[PDB]
RNA sequence: CUUCUAGUGAGAAAACAACUGCCCGUACCGUAAACCGACACAGGUAGUCGAGGAGAGUAUCCUAAGGUGAGCGAGCGAAC
RNA sequence: GUAUGAGUAGCGAAAGACAGGUGAGAAUCCUGUCCACCGUAUGACUAAGGUUUCCUGGGGAAGGCUCGUCCGCCCAGGGUUAGUCGGGACCUAAGCCGAGGCCGAUAGGCGUAGGCGAUGGACAACAGGUUGAUAUUCCUGUACCAGUUGUUUUUGUUUGA
RNA sequence: AGCUGUAAGUAAGCUAUGAUCCAGAGAUUUCCGAAUGGGGGAACCCAAUAUCUUUUAUAGGAUAUUACUUUUCAGUGAAUACAUAGCUGAUUAGAGGUAGACGCAGAGAACUGAAACAUCUUAGUACCUGCAGGAAGAGAAAGAAAAUUCGAUUCCCUGAGUAGCGGCGAGCGAAACGGGAAGAGCCCAAACCAACAAGCUUGCUUGUUGGGGUUGUAGGACUCCGAUAUGGUAGUCUGUUAGUAUAGUUGAAGGAUUUGGAAAAUUCCGCUAAAGAGGGUGAAAGCCCCGUAGACGAAAUGCUGACAACACCUAGGAGGAUCCUGAGUACGGCGGAACACGAGAAAUUCCGUCGGAAUCCGCGGGGACCAUCCCGCAAGGCUAAAUACUCCCUAGUGACCGAU
């Protein structure tokens, strides 16, 4: 998904070397989860990372 | 400009030295002014409404202000006109012994 | 502005004919419905009904000095009367 | 000129407005049928209507 | 468009008479010298009508209504 | 910019002749006569497409594969009329745009409701005359569609109006 | 004192009652275009509702309002009671352009060199996209150092083609010290103290206001005394003044002779200069014309100063019993990027995933790691100047071009 509603994790990109550093491109998406949570008392549905779930 | 429409004038240069006259028309915006009997030119007029015939006419042609003095009339000579603060206008004031035009 | 609809009258060999059946020709400024011209004439000349007609025109060219330019648009107005005349031209 | 306009009330203003309108219509027609020795009045009328209108503007706010 | 109900919700039908009806397109060429091909080009262009004699027929030969005589010629009458 | 090739190749299918005009000038323009060519088309009407080439009066510098008094060329003036015909103030097909919305590093992608979209549906005028050019538009005669006013004929908005 | 553009011409006029013209303030500004009532092939078509108009009325005409989203507020509301979607109305702000320049990021190539080519380089460049400002970015030490210390940041000279990195190949390439330009430092969270509200546990917990407090020589709270001053500004669109930018005014001195069509040329004899820079006039002018050196000048509008007034901010000394000093943060493993540093013995800085600290007897750093020593206090914000650029205006200059 796009972002986290609470913090600002977002997708990005970096290379990927393999045993002879042939450089290509990759994607690093942040772990994300859809959960129903309270906002103003109105339960929403939104993306929250699995690192702000403690 | 220092030259108006009706203002007698001496001519300094150009085949009409010392000959005077009366300014007829004033063309600023190109600095040309025409006088009487100084710049006669012959025009091969074609048969027209005016002058049904086609005579060779004789009119005057413009001269550049650098060929024109001004006149004293109080005295009768040429003055490198200067300007004075006479009462609340700027009436031209002659040089060469203080005249007032 | 209900006086600057009509601009001026057309005077042509054709128009002069229609003067012999109470039919007149003016240049009407663009963007004007029929009914507007009805009102304008009735209110400017003490005349009446017999529905108007109307037209449109294209422009043209001209060549002076390597200068190619169009001309204005038009809108004729051919008006018909019932009972009165226009001794105005 | 300009000053005589300032003397009259709004009624006379609109009056003279309509009068100049009619005069302009007549000048227009008499143009197309070979007349009007003095065509330099077609300026004067439009400019006078302009003056009347602006002077009206400044009074009404 | 025709019906039926729910339905806001004076008294509308039809006499006849007399009036009102907005903007945009309308010239011209259009199996062509005016379109598509650089051209006043032996090419291409969808639809309707498309006559007479014989004749199965819009085939073929000559013709009606109708249109055209084509944008370099005058001579001679060899090779090719 | 100018030579050589060189006054060479070419002048882009199809039948013309004479008389008289016109004019500085004529095979090439106008008029007349005979001839000849196409005729399910080289004839009549329309949709595109072109954009004033249409008509009237002048001109001959350039274009016209030659000539040219002539022209689709140059100059000047002037022509295109609608309740009924084709389209808009009606309906929708393929397709497209798509409030919210569902996805996506940004850009954005896709789609509901609603719309836009003739090649289709549905709908009130016919004949003749008139000009140098327009004609179901102008004119004559006979009609049709939907409304508005004026004297001209049935009352509980319940609804037997 | 002439005037109605380029541009001849004719007709019509205007102007000493001060035109035309110049400069500063205003007024009007059709239609498309983010386009915004709806629709669209841009410069077109068709609407709704209220007000007012024309005709007896129907049609016809003009005026004003009516998009989307969010930020605040009411009302209405309901699968489901209470209220939450939703709807309606009002209210706040956005939405496009570019100066083909300069800045900060997200994303990110190939030819080319290595005389081939895979790690490397060309290069974080070209191009795309987002976000701005007249500048941006950085900025008040968990720093630099290593005796003897210095105390925000940026930019320039030198360090230096050095120490380093690198199929140790082609190549990449610093930083501190030193010399200079400009200078500048502030505000919070928390612990505590009060008022209001809620659970009134009526324990005192929650919250909101307002007060108090901002640090390494550890500071603050907290207790106890003094004072209630003394110094400041990076605020106003508030006045008062001075200057300046946008129209201007004034401004010195020559005649004759020979050649010419024409003199500024030539030959005589004069004059002026705080003015001998330049341009023009029938050929080449200190003294003909426009000017230059000087001297003066603003009803209106704008900027920059200054000092007024208002706003805001800031106090000592002594004590150390208890309290506060930024949490899924620092940091570890794993996989990638950033630092001259290509994992290398790899400190320092980020990103994704998992694991997960202490609380002043405490914590971070000094290029793996440990010990002694030394220097600092992260996980909250703001901050002028010295620097880069020029679509545009004003005035200038050039051993720069002179119609291929």
């Amino acid at each position: 998904a796009k972002v986290c509603y609470f913090t600002g994790r977002k997708t990005s990109s970096g290379n990927n070397r393999s045993h002879a550093m042939n450089s290509t491109k990759r994607t690093v998406k942040p772990n994300l989860q859809k959960v129903r949570v309270l906002i103003d008392g109105k339960p929403k549905k939104v993306w929250v990372s699995a690192r702000a779930l403690k | 400009m220092f030259v108006k429409k009706g203002d007698k004038v001496k001519v300094i240069t150009g085949k009409d030295k010392n000959k005077e006259g009366v300014v007829l028309a004033a063309f600023p915006k190109q600095d040309k002014v025409i006088v009487e009997g100084v710049n006669v030119v012959k025009k091969h007029q074609k048969p027209n409404q005016a002058a049904p015939q086609g005579g060779i006419l004789e009119v005057e042609a413009p001269i550049h202000v650098s060929n024109v003095m001004v006149i004293d009339p109080s005295n009768g000579e040429a003055t490198k006109v200067a300007f004075k603060e006479v009462d609340g206008k700027k009436v031209r004031v002659s040089k060469k012994t203080g005249e007032v035009l | 502005e209900l006086l600057d609809v009509i601009k001026r009258p057309v005077i042509t060999e054709k128009s002069m004919l229609a003067m012999d059946e109470k039919k007149y020709t003016f240049e009407v400024d663009t963007r004007a419905n029929k009914t507007l011209v009805k009102q304008a004439v009735e209110s400017a000349f003490d005349v009446k009904v017999a529905n108007v007609n109307i037209l449109n025109v294209r422009p043209k060219f001209k060549r002076m000095g390597k200068y190619a330019g169009y001309t204005k648009k038009r809108r004729k107005a051919i008006v018909t009367l019932t009972e009165d005349s226009k001794e105005i031209q | 000129k300009v000053k005589e306009i300032r003397e009259l009330t709004t009624a006379e203003m609109l009056d003279k407005e309509k009068q100049l309108k009619e005069e302009l219509f007549n000048l227009r027609f008499q143009l197309a049928t070979g007349q009007l020795e003095n065509t330099a009045r077609i300026k004067e009328v439009r400019q006078s209507i302009a003056r009347i209108k602006t002077v009206l503007r400044e009074q009404a706010n």
